[PDB]
């Protein structure tokens, strides 16, 4: 999974 | 501070936010919601009620308490 904000 | 969504602190709560959760993203939202992580209603893109964290892009293998933890590593629910 890619973190993102 | 200190929770930023205290409405998903509930894991019935993170649980019911899974409406519509696509067949792609071969990860279940009985996972998710055990790692604190609840549905935004948008691709697989989903959010901690605690440290606020979002975590998109799922791939087969991914294990929600991992991904969780070592993306937000000051987290205090996966800690
Ligand atoms: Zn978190």
């Amino acid at each position: 999974a890619f973190p993102f904000f | 501070g200190h929770m930023r969504n205290p409405a998903m602190y509930s894991e019935e709560a993170r649980l019911k936010s899974f409406q519509n959760w696509p067949d792609y993203a071969h990860l279940t939202p009985r996972e998710l919601a055990s790692a604190g992580l609840y549905y935004t209603g948008i691709g697989d893109q989903v959010q901690c009620f605690a440290c606020g964290g979002k975590l998109k892009n799922w791939e087969p293998g991914d294990r929600a308490w991992s991904e969780h933890r070592r993306h937000f590593p000051n987290c205090f629910f996966v800690l």
